[PDB]
RNA sequence: UGGGAGAGGGUGGUGGAAUUCCCGGAGUAGCGGUGAAAUGCGCAGAUACCGGGAGGAACGCCGAUGGCGAAGGCAGCCACCUGGUCCACCCGUGACGCUGAGGCGCGAAAGCGUGGGGAGCAAACCGGAUUAGAUACCCGGGUAGUCCACGCCCUAAACG
RNA sequence: UGGUUCGUGGAGCCAUGGGGGAAUCUGGGCGGACCACCGCCUAAGGCUAAGUACUCCGGGUGACCGAUAGCGCACCAGUAC
RNA sequence: GAGCUAGCCCUGGCCAGGGUGAAGCUGGGGUGAGACCCAGUGGAGGCCCGAACCGGUGGGGGAUGCAAACCCCUCGGAUGA
RNA sequence: GAAUGCCGGCAUGAGUAACGAUAAAGAGGGUGAGAAUCCCUCUCGCCGUAAGCCCAAGGGUUCCUACGCAAUGGUCGUCAGCGUAGGGUUAGGCGGGACCUAAGGUGAAGCCGAAAGGCGUAGCCGAAGGGCAGCCGGUUAAUAUUCCGGCCCUUCCCGCAGGUGCGAUGGGGGGACGCUCUAGGCUAGGGGGACCGGAGCCAUGGACGAGCCCGGCCAGAAGCGCAGGGUGGGAGGUAGGCAAAUCCGCCUCCCAACAAGCUCUGCGUGGUGGGGAAGCCCGUACGGGUGACAACCCCCCGAAGCCAGGGAGCCAAGAAAAGCCUCUAAGCACAACCUGCGGGAACCCGUACCGCAAACCGACACAGGUGGGCGGGUGCAAGAGCACUCAGGCGCGCGGGAGAACCCUCGCCAAGGAACUCUGCAAGUUGGCCCCGUAACUUCGGGAGAAGGGGUGCUCCCUGGGGUGAUGAGCCCCGGGGAGCCGCAGUGAACAGGCUCUGGCGACUGUUUACCAAAAACACAGCUCUCUGCGAACUCGUAAGAGGAGGUAUAGGGAGCGACGCUUGCCCGGUGCCGGAAGGUCAAGGGGAGGGGUGCAAGCCCCGAACCGAAGCCCCGGUGAACGGCGGCCGUAACUAUAACGGUCCUAAGGUAGCGAAAUUCCUUGUCGGGUAAGUUCCGACCUGCACGAAAAGCGUAACGACCGGAGCGCUGUCUCGGCGAGGG
């Protein structure tokens, strides 16, 4: 579990790092995969659109394998776990037995020495991604496709996990971290086990640092504004926002469904 | 104190340069008011 | 040494009845509740009937005035780990025993911290009824809590 | 919807963006909603000098000015600054 | 027009010298094993003092000034947002 | 004749303020028609982590020399950063380009946009990032890592010489990276020397002495030597590195487990080459000669610099591409490629001068601002501080007198110490190191330098440790103990906190109104609500597209509160939001009952009522860490008083906990107490809260605050009450 410290200084008390004892000692990343430079910016041409994003220290962007069907039958043996910096959930390393070399989400429980294998056969246990249509209902998995052949693209993030509750047809409905039953395809790949490093809500900044230092900039509140900026800006001191709890583009904040109502991916949801 | 022309002619010569106005139409008609009117100095003496 | 009993404890897995919610089929003028009613649910189709799904807590008969542990307490079943206790043999050790200020460990329920989980029950809280009044006993709801992992509380009709 | 004097007005005509969607002279458009009679043209392809507007340049003239005037400049001026 | 100024991206550079002594580790005490308690090493921090540096707190001067924001004493930060 | 009118000229203020930092001047000798201001010499003062040297920007003749002083210089001027004229900037090795790529830009393919134009993986541009071959001296008035001298290197092109399957924009290795703290060995720099070399000098009382003063180096191939960095080697199999591959990756057996070896750097050594002071003599504004056959030796301190891609720890997890090596494919194996030796070729641009400043930016020769490197010695514990001073450079381009008021800056003061005053505003006290020594409280770290005290100089003696020389001398660090001396004073000068109690507010470090507001304002970790199932929600854009994010419910957006401890009650009637295939209202559209206008007629063209018509609104529910609100009157208890109690009216409901004359209380200096002699301020309470109140959060809260308020001790020209003295005007 995490660490805390003695507060020898303030902002000490409460800030809480993870443990890195379940990473191997393989602190430098693996080069001819994550040769990418992270491309860091805040603006799509110039304007800012997603506000307080800035600083931060500097990363690397390592390339994940969300492919799994490209190796099909093929073993591979993890011989590292590393600390990935764009993602909460840490990484493991894949040295197949054909050769090629490529970064995993690391799930809880895989050990180093185990060796994990994809493809509609692999047994259930950790690693092993199967496609929905061959996976028992009831069990733990993470890394689900949405649509066949688009990659991973559900619970990817620490400590989340995905579980089956039932078939329809050549669909397989799922129980999301969010609480929501999808339907989705049998045929997309999904990876057994749970994300792990659970850990990640137990951790606590302490300061305004580590925010500067993650790249989460200054968050403004709106009522220090003033009415040409924010609605609820202006007045004297302490305005009670006086209307509808709104955001700066005027549309309300506080209850306001966003979604479309007349998505055709609409069919496929059931919960909240 | 630190006043507004802090000169560099590498930040003259890309910003109102000849090859900069020439690109944007905004800039192709900044020399056309300064031919037709004669300029000696179309754009800025840059070094 | 050789056997035995047992809800002894911790972990993991697993089963069925029932409640609640949802989906579907079919069906109509009420359901519910109490000493009596009323709040309430009900033509926007409820209660009751059937099929399927989901989820959690407890384990019906055996089950007992029974059992086990030092105590608090412990009940579906399986498996692993480990306590404690009894009987036959007279084999070994040769008094190695008893109690225990302090310390240390355990310690029901309620409560607190972090996170999960939340069907039912249910403090506070709303409403109805009762009474002269009713911050209640009765009724329709309903959050924390009841459960789980760790940490903390360390009290009691902890009672033979 | 735009254009025409036309601002929805009885709103035609001329172009259209959207929907439906014919015919080849006894076929169509128009004559200010619409119908009949009577008349005028024959649309959905295009070309065309002349007469018309303008003055960077040249010439001519002036009940136009004469260095604080007249073009910003009679003078190395769109310069120095 | 972002050569001033605000933010961000890419790449470089700078922060003298003193103190405080976290976690860890070694040895010892301790328990059935731990928790834990002593020294010794260790060198953590939007830590302390204080120059370069970045500011601009209090006062005085200045007021057609040296200055269209200045000068003297004092002051805040100075391994971090 | 007027428009605070427009353009030009000249007055007034007026021979007034100023002459641009208080770093400082004086004398003698030259030139000159004219010297405070130019030159030379002597004495004096100032900076010396600069006010001295070297780079990068910017400036673009300012550099040097000759001749000049009408204008520029806040005065003068023989001078100049000024006028006229001439001269001066030499590169294969420095920097940049025929090398590479990042942000970004441009943009073939492709997408979009009324036009202009906009996005856009590949490619290209794009740099004090990577890659790359030169060090030391001498010459000019002005240039030098550029010319000369010595020594050493790098590319190509052509030949013989020896080897090999050579071989690309393609594959792989490498290039390749954080922050903090540091070890080993060296270098730069510096200190000392009884050692070496020097012209000289005994001054004023003493000193011919291990006397004074000056100087005792630099670069330098190959081998060496020392320190350090990078690296395992074979033998098979192989489906991966978008073709192939012996290269790479993965699996297995063998020997290494070493840095042995192979490489690559640094440093010392090295054939040879160069410099060479103080003093005196000369004549330059500046150089020369000599001292010179100059010596060029030994200790010590020693880095932030080198070996460099070193090591350890930590989390916030630390660029790309080419040069280099290896692999192979088309091709070619008379080619091509590697090593080695000759000969030849090595282009374009800058080099001058300023460069914390009189040449850059501030209209000025403006007290402002400007990035990197060197930045010596001594003492103060240290240090880039502070005081003085080497090398170096300056006295800031108006001066001479006088010694009023008054102003700035500074020093001192009797007696009293806050009486001055909005306020100890300002000023003053304390101040550095070492040793005792410390409270309430608390989040167990703190508060802490708490507060408050003692030692601090010099001489002599004894004595302990390290480090470097070998287990010793010397040299350099820290000590410990005992005697003694002087002054009022021993961080003897400079730099170097006044302290305590309590309250308000904000947890804290921080941030902001460039140029009156640095705060209780903003932000912050943390908590809650709400949206968001990925072509996400949201933002920018007409679109393409991009952010989010190459993220995926422990993630992302919005809003509010703003650590932490205890808590956040009632009202869903109104508004917002959420959930409700019922019902009412509801536009276009369908629909045509019927009616109309025309014609002789079929026909043509209008209206056109019931009926079916979505969203929304109404209606039903839920929702207040959503918008918001959270009463009044009358009567009652055995001294009075008050109301635990009862009754009544109205709203959807009728403030709980906690606090309270408050940053909120008008009356109000409410009232009691504490402080003072005297207290509209302050603190602790009572509650009658005009008009606190629970996330526009409520009540507390250790620490922190250039925030605000009150009190006290030490201390002072702040005041009674002023006086004097210096410097600049
Ligand atoms: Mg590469
Ligand atoms: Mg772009
Ligand atoms: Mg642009
Ligand atoms: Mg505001
Ligand atoms: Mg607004
Ligand atoms: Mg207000
Ligand atoms: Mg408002
Ligand atoms: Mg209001
Ligand atoms: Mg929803
Ligand atoms: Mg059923
Ligand atoms: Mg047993
Ligand atoms: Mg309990
Ligand atoms: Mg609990
Ligand atoms: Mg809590
Ligand atoms: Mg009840
Ligand atoms: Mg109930
Ligand atoms: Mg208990
Ligand atoms: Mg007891
Ligand atoms: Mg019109
Ligand atoms: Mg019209
Ligand atoms: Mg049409
Ligand atoms: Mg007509
Ligand atoms: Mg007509
Ligand atoms: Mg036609
Ligand atoms: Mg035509
Ligand atoms: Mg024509
Ligand atoms: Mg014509
Ligand atoms: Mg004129
Ligand atoms: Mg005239
Ligand atoms: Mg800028
Ligand atoms: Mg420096
Ligand atoms: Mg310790
Ligand atoms: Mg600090
Ligand atoms: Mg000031
Ligand atoms: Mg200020
Ligand atoms: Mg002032
Ligand atoms: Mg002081
Ligand atoms: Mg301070
Ligand atoms: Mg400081
Ligand atoms: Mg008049
Ligand atoms: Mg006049
Ligand atoms: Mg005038
Ligand atoms: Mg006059
Ligand atoms: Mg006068
Ligand atoms: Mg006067
Ligand atoms: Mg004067
Ligand atoms: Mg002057
Ligand atoms: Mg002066
Ligand atoms: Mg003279
Ligand atoms: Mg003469
Ligand atoms: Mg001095
Ligand atoms: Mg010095
Ligand atoms: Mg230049
Ligand atoms: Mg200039
Ligand atoms: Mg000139
Ligand atoms: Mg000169
Ligand atoms: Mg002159
Ligand atoms: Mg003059
Ligand atoms: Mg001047
Ligand atoms: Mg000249
Ligand atoms: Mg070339
Ligand atoms: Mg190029
Ligand atoms: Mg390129
Ligand atoms: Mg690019
Ligand atoms: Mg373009
Ligand atoms: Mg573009
Ligand atoms: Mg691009
Ligand atoms: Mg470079
Ligand atoms: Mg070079
Ligand atoms: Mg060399
Ligand atoms: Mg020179
Ligand atoms: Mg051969
Ligand atoms: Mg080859
Ligand atoms: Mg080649
Ligand atoms: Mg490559
Ligand atoms: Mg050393
Ligand atoms: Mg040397
Ligand atoms: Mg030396
Ligand atoms: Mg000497
Ligand atoms: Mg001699
Ligand atoms: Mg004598
Ligand atoms: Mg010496
Ligand atoms: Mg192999
Ligand atoms: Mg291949
Ligand atoms: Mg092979
Ligand atoms: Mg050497
Ligand atoms: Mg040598
Ligand atoms: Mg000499
Ligand atoms: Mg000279
Ligand atoms: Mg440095
Ligand atoms: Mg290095
Ligand atoms: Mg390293
Ligand atoms: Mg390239
Ligand atoms: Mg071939
Ligand atoms: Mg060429
Ligand atoms: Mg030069
Ligand atoms: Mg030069
Ligand atoms: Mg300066
Ligand atoms: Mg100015
Ligand atoms: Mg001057
Ligand atoms: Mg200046
Ligand atoms: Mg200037
Ligand atoms: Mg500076
Ligand atoms: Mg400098
Ligand atoms: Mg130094
Ligand atoms: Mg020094
Ligand atoms: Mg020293
Ligand atoms: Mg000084
Ligand atoms: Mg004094
Ligand atoms: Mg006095
Ligand atoms: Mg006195
Ligand atoms: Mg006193
Ligand atoms: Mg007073
Ligand atoms: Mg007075
Ligand atoms: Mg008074
Ligand atoms: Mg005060
Ligand atoms: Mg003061
Ligand atoms: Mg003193
Ligand atoms: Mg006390
Ligand atoms: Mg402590
Ligand atoms: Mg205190
Ligand atoms: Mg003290
Ligand atoms: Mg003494
Ligand atoms: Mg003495
Ligand atoms: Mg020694
Ligand atoms: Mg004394
Ligand atoms: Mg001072
Ligand atoms: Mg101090
Ligand atoms: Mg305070
Ligand atoms: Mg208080
Ligand atoms: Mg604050
Ligand atoms: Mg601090
Ligand atoms: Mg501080
Ligand atoms: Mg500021
Ligand atoms: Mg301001
Ligand atoms: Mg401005
Ligand atoms: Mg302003
Ligand atoms: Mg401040
Ligand atoms: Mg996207
Ligand atoms: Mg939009
Ligand atoms: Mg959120
Ligand atoms: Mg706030
Ligand atoms: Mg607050
Ligand atoms: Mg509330
Ligand atoms: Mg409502
Ligand atoms: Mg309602
Ligand atoms: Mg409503
Ligand atoms: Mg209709
Ligand atoms: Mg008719
Ligand atoms: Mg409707
Ligand atoms: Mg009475
Ligand atoms: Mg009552
Ligand atoms: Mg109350
Ligand atoms: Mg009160
Ligand atoms: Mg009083
Ligand atoms: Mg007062
Ligand atoms: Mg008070
Ligand atoms: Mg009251
Ligand atoms: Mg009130
Ligand atoms: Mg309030
Ligand atoms: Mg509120
Ligand atoms: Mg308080
Ligand atoms: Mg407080
Ligand atoms: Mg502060
Ligand atoms: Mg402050
Ligand atoms: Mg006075
Ligand atoms: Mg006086
Ligand atoms: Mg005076």
């Amino acid at each position: 579990a995490v660490k805390k410290f003695k507060p020898y200084t303030p902002s000490r008390r409460f800030m809480t790092v993870a443990d890195f004892s379940e990473i191997t000692k393989t602190e430098p990343e693996k080069s001819l995969v994550k040769p990418l430079k992270k491309t860091g910016g805040r603006n799509n041409q110039g304007r800012i659109t997603v506000r307080f994003r800035g600083g931060g220290h500097k990363r690397l962007y390592r390339i994940i394998d969300f492919k799994r069907w490209d190796k099909v039958g093929i073993p591979a043996k993890v011989a590292a776990i590393e600390y990935d910096p764009n993602r909460s959930a840490r990484i493991a390393l894949l040295h197949y037995v054909d050769g090629e070399k490529r970064y995993i989400i690391a799930p809880d429980g895989l050990q180093v020495g185990q060796q994990v294998v994809a493809g509609p056969d692999a047994p259930i246990q950790v690693g092993n991604a199967l496609p929905l249509r061959f996976i028992p209902v009831g069990t733990v998995v993470h890394a689900v496709e949405l649509e066949p052949k688009k990659g991973a693209k559900l619970a990817r993030a620490a400590g989340t996990s995905a579980q089956i509750q039932g078939r329809e047809g050549d669909y397989v409905i799922l129980r999301l971290p969010s609480g929501e039953l999808r339907k989705v395809h049998g045929e997309c790949y999904a990876t057994v086990g749970a994300v792990g490093n659970a850990d990640h809500k137990n951790i606590v900044l302490g300061k305004a640092g580590r925010s500067r230092w993650l790249g989460r900039r200054p968050h403004v509140r709106g009522a220090a504004m003033n009415p040409v900026d924010h609605p609820h800006g202006g007045g004297e001191g302490r305005a009670p926002r006086g209307r509808p709890p709104a955001s700066p583009w005027g549309w309300q904040t506080k209850g306001l469904k966003t979604r479309k109502r007349r998505k055709p991916s609409s069919r496929f949801i059931i919960a909240r | 104190m630190k006043r507004t022309w802090q000169p560099n002619r590498r930040k003259r010569a890309k910003t109102h340069g000849f090859r900069a106005r020439m690109r944007t139409p905004g800039g192709r008609k900044v020399l056309k008011r300064r031919r037709q009117k004669g300029r000696w100095r179309l754009t800025p003496a840059v070094r």
